[PDB]
RNA sequence: GCUUGAGUCUCGUAGAGGGGGGUAGAAUUCCAGGUGUAGCGGUGAAAUGCGUAGAGAUCUGGAGGAAUACCGGUGGCGAAGGCGGCCCCCUGGACGAAGACUGACGCUCAGGUGCGAAAGCGUGGGGAGCAAACAGGAUUAGAUACCCUGGUAGUCCACGCCGUAAACGAUGUCGACUUGGAGGUUGUGCCCUUGAGGCGUGGCUUCCGGAGCUAACGCGUUAAGUCGACCGCCUGGGGAGUACGGCCGCAAGGUUAAAACUCAAAUGAAUUGACGGGGGCCCGCACAAGCGGUGGAGCAUGUGGUUUAAUUCGAUGCAACGCG
C-alpha cells in the first residue's frame, strides 16, 4: 500500500518436524480453507518421497525445492508504446514461496490418481530437474535473462540490502 | 574578479600567445568573461586576438587537427 | 491500516530521483527541512547521471 | 539497528556499514528470519570474517558461536 | 592475421545503435561489431548493456590480431560509450588515451526539423 | 454489442426502436469496440431526456441529453457519447 | 576529451568535462534550427535569471521553520 | 540684435551600421582508392529504404555549396526592416572633453518620394545541407496530418519586381518638468594611479518600485504622471478590409473603400467555481503481489421485451434489476 509497512506476524511451525517453511507449505495447498487433510497430503507425499529418494524427508523437500527456486524474476513496465519485462532480483522471502507455489500449481496438473502421489512426484521431478516447475523456473530465468538489459530507475529494490 | 588587462595598460595584441593560451581552453575554445573576468572591451579585442592568431596558425581551431 | 513508509526521508529521496529525471532542472520544488531537502537534491543529482546514462 | 530480511546491520564502531548475512546467524541456514532470532538494538558476538577494500563491505557474521 | 602489436579503437556511439570497430595505429579496420548484432533489436539496441555486449564480440574477434594495447576514440552522444569502454578494460587490453572524435560543426549546414 | 433499450412513460414504439439501434451500430463501428449499451428514455411533461451507458473495456461511460421530440434528444446524446469515446480511445492508445 | 596519464586514470576526468561539453551542444545541434527561438530561449532563460536571483534575494527573510 | 534651441570645426572613442573584394577552419554530402563483413538506418513500437553488386564503420586524397561553434554578453550598431569567422577598400551615423564660429537657420508634416523580414514572380547562374508539392511506410474507424524513408520548387548569388507581417514596446514624432534603488555598456574630470581606490560627470540600455494615472492588468524620469506643437486613426458585432469603380503590379495580389441584410449584443480586465490527455504533495483493494469468483452449464429470483382479458403500480448509470 502507500503507507504501513505493516505489524507483521508468524506463523506456528510444523507438528511432526520442525520446520515453518514446511508448515508455508502446508497453507499453499491448503485449498477451500481446511489445514489437517492438507497436513494428511503433504504427510503423506514426504513418506513417498523418503522412500523414493533413499534420504531423509527435510532435505528431500529442501534439496527438491531449491532446483525450483528462482534469482530473477520479471516485472512488467510499460513507458511510451512499449510495454518490456524488466528483471528484478527476487527477495529471498519471495523467493520460496515463489517456488513452492509453482511446486504446487503444478501439482495440481500432471493427474495421477491422488493428490500425494502428484506431490510426491512432482518433488521427485523438482529433485531430478525434470519436472514442471524446473521448466516454469527456467522459462523465468530465460525471459529475464533474455531481457536482462534493464537496470534503471527508481521504482524497483532500492540500493542494497 | 580581476582584469589583467585592465590591471595593465594593454590594448591586446594577437601576438603574445604567452598570454593569448591563458585564455584559450584546451579544446580551443575561447573562455567566457564570466570565468576569467575580463571588461567587456578588452574581451572583444580578446576575441579579435584569438581568432586572428587562429589564422595565423599560433592558436589552434580544435584539438582534432 | 499502519504508519507510513519510510518516513518522508528515503521518500524524499525516491521524489526527487523521479522528479530529477523527468526534467525538472530547477532544483526547486523540494522540501524545506534540511533532512528532507538535503537528499530530495541527492536523488536529483542522482538522476541526472542517470539522464545521462540513457535518452 | 535495523534488520532488512536478509540481515540485522549491525554498525557500532564509527560508521562501518552494512554487516551479517541471514545465512549463518545460527547453525540453520534459510529458516531463520532474524528478527525472530536476534533482537532489535541489541550488542552481539559478531566477528569480521571478511573485509572488501573496493566497494565498502565488510561482512561479519554470528555463527561462529558453540552450539557445533 | 598479421600480428599487429597496438590498435585504435573507435566507438561510434549514436542514439539507435552503437557500432565498434577495432582498427590498428594506421586507420585500417581489424574486426567490428555493433550493438545490432549480438542479438539486440530496435529499442534494445538502444541500451548501455548492448553496447557492452559489442564490445565484448569485438574484443574476442580481434583476438587472432595479438592487440595488447589500444587507443579509444569515441564519436557520437549516445547510451553507450561509457559502459563500452569499461567492456574494454575488462576485456584484457590497456588503454592508452581516451580522446573525443565528436563532429561539433562551426555551425554549418542546417540540421533537420524533427519533431511535433 | 448489444442495445438495450428501456423507456419511463415513453412507449418505445417498433419505428423507434429502429432508429435508434441504426445511430448506435453506426457510432460504434466508428470509434471504438463496445461491449453493452443501456438506453434509458425519460419523459418529464415538457423535457425528452435519454440517457445511455456504453460499458467498454476501459469501463463504463455515460451521457445525458434533452431534446424536444426524443429524436433530437437521441441525436445529442449519441453525439455526445461519441466525443467521449475518442477521449477515451486515444486515451488508452496514449503511444 | 584527451585522457592519457597515469596508471590511476581513465574515467572521472574524462565523463567530466567530454559529458559536459559534448552532451552540451550535441544535444543543441541535432536538430531543430529554429533561426527565432534561441531569440525566446535566452530571453526566457535570463529573466528567469534575474527573477530567481531577485526571488532568492526578496525570500531571504523568513520561513518561520 | 542676443545665445540657451539648432548647426559647423579641432581631438579622440566604441560598434554583427552599409556596399564591394578576398581568405580560413570544423562539419555535411558526393566521387576515386585502401582495410573489413553482415548488417545499417529509423521509431512510442515498426515498416518503407540502403547493403553480399560489399553497405554502415575506419583511413587517405579531391570536388562543390552553404553557414560562421567557442567569444555571446534581457551586450552592440542601425530610422525601421535588420546586421555575428577573419582581412582589405569605399562609406553613413552616434557619443564625449575643451574651446571657437553662425545667429532661430527650429518642430511636425496631408499629398509626394525613399527604404522596407519572409514567401513569391521574371532573367541568368548555382545547388552541399535542409525542405512545401509529390511518392512510399506507418498510425488511425478513417489520416490527403503530426512520425519515418526519400524527394522537386525554394532556400544562395547578380539584376528587376512585389510592398505585405503578431512590420509589436500591440505604446506617432519633437520638447519641457516631476521622489528612489540595483545593474549593463560606453566616454571623461579631480584626488593618495600611490591598491581591480574614492568622489562627480555625459550618452545608450535592463529590471524593481514611489507619488501620480488607469476599468483593472499594469505604466512609473526611457511614463500609460503634468503640459505644449503637429500629424495619422476610431465611433456596436457580423456582412468586410469583402463587392463595384479608380491607381499600381508580369502575375499572385496591394491600396482606397461601401451597401443591402441580420443580432442585442460583440468586447477588455479581474473574480468565485468547474474543468485540463497542466504541475507538486499525500492517500484509497486504484494499480502491483495473491486467493476466490461472475461471464459457459442446470435451477432459483428480479427486470426489459413479447404475449394476454389482465399479465396491478412503482424503482432505471454509478446511486434500478433476491429492489418497496
Amino acid at each position: 500500500p502507500r503507507r504501513r509497512v505493516i505489524g507483521q506476524r508468524k506463523i506456528l511451525p510444523d507438528p511432526k518436524f520442525g520446520s515453518e517453511l514446511l508448515a508455508k507449505f502446508v497453507n499453499i495447498l491448503m485449498v477451500d480453507g481446511k489445514k489437517s487433510t492438507a497436513e494428511s497430503i503433504v504427510y503423506s507425499a514426504l513418506e513417498t518421497l523418503a522412500q523414493r529418494s533413499g534420504k531423509s524427508e527435510l532435505e528431500a523437500f529442501e534439496v527438491a525445492l531449491e532446483n525450483v527456486r528462482p534469482t530473477v524474476e520479471v516485472k512488467s513496465r510499460r513507458v511510451g508504446g512499449s510495454t518490456y519485462q524488466v528483471p528484478v532480483e527476487v527477495r529471498p522471502v519471495r523467493r520460496n514461496a515463489l517456488a513452492m507455489r509453482w511446486i504446487v500449481e503444478a501439482a495440481r496438473k500432471r493427474g495421477d490418481k491422488s493428490m500425494a502421489l502428484r506431490l510426491a512426484n512432482e518433488l521427485s521431478d523438482a529433485a531430478e530437474n525434470k519436472g514442471t516447475a524446473v521448466k516454469k523456473r527456467e522459462d523465468v530465468h530465460r525471459m529475464a535473462e533474455a531481457n536482462k538489459a534493464f537496470a534503471h530507475y527508481a521504482w524497483l529494490s532500492l540500493r542494497s540490502a | 574578479f580581476c582584469r589583467f588587462t585592465a590591471e595593465g595598460v594593454q590594448e591586446i595584441d594577437y601576438k603574445d600567445i604567452a598570454t593569448l593560451k591563458n585564455y584559450i581552453t584546451e579544446s580551443g575554445k575561447i573562455v567566457p568573461s564570466r570565468i576569467t573576468g575580463t571588461r567587456a572591451k578588452y574581451q572583444r579585442q580578446l576575441a579579435r586576438a584569438i581568432k586572428r592568431a587562429r589564422y595565423l596558425s599560433l592558436l589552434p581551431y580544435t584539438d582534432r587537427h | 491500516m499502519k504508519r507510513q513508509k519510510r518516513d518522508r526521508l528515503e521518500r524524499a529521496h525516491q521524489r526527487g530521483y523521479q522528479a530529477g529525471i523527468a526534467g525538472r532542472s530547477k532544483e526547486m520544488c523540494p522540501y524545506q527541512t534540511l533532512n528532507q531537502r538535503s537528499q530530495w537534491l541527492g536523488g536529483w543529482r542522482e538522476a541526472m547521471a542517470d539522464r545521462v546514462v540513457m535518452a | 539497528s535495523i534488520t532488512d530480511f536478509g540481515i540485522f546491520i549491525g554498525l557500532d564502531g564509527g560508521i562501518d556499514g552494512l554487516v551479517h548475512l541471514s545465512d549463518i546467524s545460527w547453525n540453520v541456514a534459510g529458516e531463520e528470519a532474524v528478527r525472530e532470532y536476534k533482537k532489535g538494538d541489541e550488542i552481539a558476538a559478531v566477528v569480521l570474517q571478511v573485509d572488501a577494500e573496493r566497494e565498502r563491505i565488510s561482512l561479519g557474521v554470528k555463527q561462529l558461536a558453540e552450539d557445533p | 592475421r598479421k600480428q599487429v602489436s597496438d590498435g585504435v579503437a573507435h566507438i561510434h556511439a549514436s542514439f539507435n545503435n552503437t557500432i565498434v570497430t577495432i582498427t590498428d595505429r594506421q586507420g585500417n579496420a581489424l574486426g567490428w561489431a555493433t550493438a545490432g548484432g549480438s542479438g539486440f533489436r530496435g529499442s534494445r539496441k538502444s541500451t548501455p548493456f548492448a553496447a557492452q555486449v559489442a564490445a565484448e564480440r569485438c574484443a574476442d574477434a580481434v583476438k587472432e590480431y595479438g592487440i595488447k594495447n589500444l587507443e579509444v576514440m569515441v564519436k557520437g552522444p549516445g547510451p553507450g560509450r561509457e559502459s563500452t569502454i569499461r567492456a574494454l578494460n575488462a576485456a584484457g587490453f590497456r588503454i592508452t588515451n581516451i580522446t573525443d572524435v565528436t563532429p561539433i560543426p562551426h555551425n554549418g549546414c542546417r540540421p533537420p526539423k524533427k519533431r511535433r | 454489442m448489444q442495445l438495450n433499450i428501456t423507456g419511463n412513460n415513453v412507449e418505445i414504439t417498433e419505428a423507434l426502436r429502429e432508429f435508434v439501434t441504426a445511430k448506435f451500430a453506426k457510432l460504434e463501428q466508428y470509434f471504438d469496440r463496445i461491449n453493452q449499451v443501456y438506453v434509458v428514455l425519460k419523459v418529464e411533461k415538457v423535457t425528452h431526456t435519454s440517457d445511455a451507458t456504453l460499458h467498454v473495456d476501459g469501463g463504463e461511460l455515460h451521457a445525458s441529453a434533452e431534446g424536444q421530440d426524443m429524436y433530437a434528444a437521441i441525436d445529442g446524446l449519441i453525439d455526445k457519447l461519441a466525443r467521449q469515446l475518442t477521449k477515451h480511445k486515444d486515451k488508452l492508445k496514449q503511444h | 576529451i584527451k585522457v592519457r596519464e597515469n596508471e590511476p586514470f581513465d574515467v572521472a576526468l574524462r565523463r567530466f568535462k567530454r559529458s559536459c561539453e559534448k552532451a552540451g551542444v550535441l544535444a543543441e545541434v541535432r536538430r531543430r534550427e529554429f533561426y527565432e527561438k534561441p531569440t525566446t530561449e535566452r530571453k526566457r532563460a535570463k529573466a528567469s535569471a534575474v527573477k530567481r536571483h531577485a526571488k532568492k534575494l526578496a525570500r531571504e527573510n523568513a520561513r518561520r521553520t
